[PDB]
């Protein structure tokens, strides 16, 4: 017997990246991260998106 | 070119803009750069990618 | 069967796909009539064939049927036969005035004069040419003049 | 030689056979030229005319 | 007198393809034309 | 006497544009403002950037 | 044609690597659709256009 998830893995959108959807026809998603993460100064992310 | 679903979907500024000629003649006589008319009301702004 | 389903080997990009959005609601003929098809018969550039007539071209375009291009996503274009009896919309890119009054016959794309040729898509080997919607005068007097000569 | 250094020591796991009494470790250096540019020079060419 | 009762319902997470998946529900891919998730590599 | 302002405006450059500026090659001017009138139904900014 | 400055500036998440063959053969080869094989040093991720 192994372990599976029940639900599928929900991804929501940041209004940041409806913005740049509606501008630039492009998404960078976990903008929010990428964002901080620069103008913090550290460059390497715990996860991705 | 320049997408003007960026203009068209994006939150705007109202201003009483008050030319002095006509829109049309403006337009049609080429006083702008680049001009995008539609005389009807065309679903393109919604075809976001 | 109302609605006919393309592909492309290619992907589409955001610059191709806005060349292409701009062609909601114009014509496009199809060579077969079947439920899906590829995008090398799509248009008319599997039968353009210089030095070989473009009395030809009259005769062929004459004989495909033709559609209505919409609903543009990705890897799906959508091209819609038209029942006989609705009103559509169309969209024309053969430079022609119109008029409320006259009809419109297909004519194959004669150049214009000056050596633009507008192509409005480019891949690798096919470019997609488009059918000219004329008005009526403008065919009737193509194809007596051309039997002129 | 030997009274320079050797202080301390560290715990590290690796793989060993037994051989009669005389164990050796086996190790696959592949790791060392993962994806570098110098060759692994265990592998070899040999001729037999 | 009779139709087809002797159905059985089968879902993607409890099938063992789903071991090949990491399932992602995201409601705007319809609008979606191209994820793109690149690389950068340095090389030893 | 008429009252001129006294230095010239200054329009310094968001944390939430750095990543449009990077990216996209575009600057999109106070995107939060297009973000909060966006997100929050009302089409009509105050006033400008 | 593509923006290989937004790949090289903005904050990455890392990852244990494992390539099939080598990656220079990976190259050279045509594996992927986009590459950008630079020797050296390259400064061009600096003019922010």
């Amino acid at each position: 017997t192994v372990s599976a998830p029940a639900t599928y893995g929900n991804f929501v959108l940041s209004p940041e990246n409806a913005v740049t959807a509606i501008s630039y026809h492009s998404i960078l998603a976990d903008f929010n991260s990428y964002k901080a993460h620069l103008t913090s100064g550290q460059p390497h992310l715990p996860n991705d998106s | 070119m320049e997408n003007w679903s960026a203009l068209e979907l994006l939150p705007k500024v109202g201003i009483p803009t008050d030319f002095l000629t006509h829109v049309k003649t403006s337009a049609g006589e080429e006083m702008f750069e680049a001009l995008r008319i539609y005389y009807g009301d065309d679903p393109e702004r919604y075809n976001i990618h | 069967e109302a609605n006919i389903f393309c592909t492309f080997d290619h992907k589409l990009s955001i610059a191709d796909v806005g060349k292409l959005t701009k062609l909601v609601a114009a014509v496009v003929p199809i060579p077969q009539r079947l439920h899906l098809i590829k995008h090398y018969q799509l248009g008319l550039h599997q039968f353009v064939d210089h030095t070989r007539g473009y009395v030809r071209l009259r005769g062929l375009l004459r004989n495909m049927t033709l559609t209505l291009m919409r609903r543009v996503e990705g890897n799906q274009i959508l091209l819609h036969v038209p029942t006989h009896g609705l009103l559509y919309t169309v969209l024309n890119t053969g430079p022609v005035t119109w008029e409320k009054g006259d009809a419109l016959c297909v004519l194959p794309p004669l150049f214009h004069g000056p050596l633009a040729r507008e192509n409005l898509l480019t891949l690798g080997q096919w470019e997609l040419v488009l059918p000219w919607i004329v008005p009526m005068p403008l065919a009737l007097e193509i194809n007596q003049r051309l039997l002129i000569m | 030689l030997s009274q320079a250094g050797a202080h301390s020591l560290t715990p590290l796991s690796m793989d060993v056979i037994r051989l009669g009494e005389k164990t050796v470790i086996m190790e696959n250096l592949r790791r060392v030229y993962k994806n570098t540019d110098t060759k692994d020079p265990l592998e070899r060419n040999v001729d037999l005319t | 007198g009779t139709f087809c009762n002797r159905l059985e319902w089968v879902y993607f997470l409890t099938s063992g393809l789903a071991a090949a998946a990491h399932a992602i529900k995201f409601h705007d891919l319809n609008k979606l034309t191209t994820g793109k998730m690149l690389f950068h590599v340095q090389v030893p």
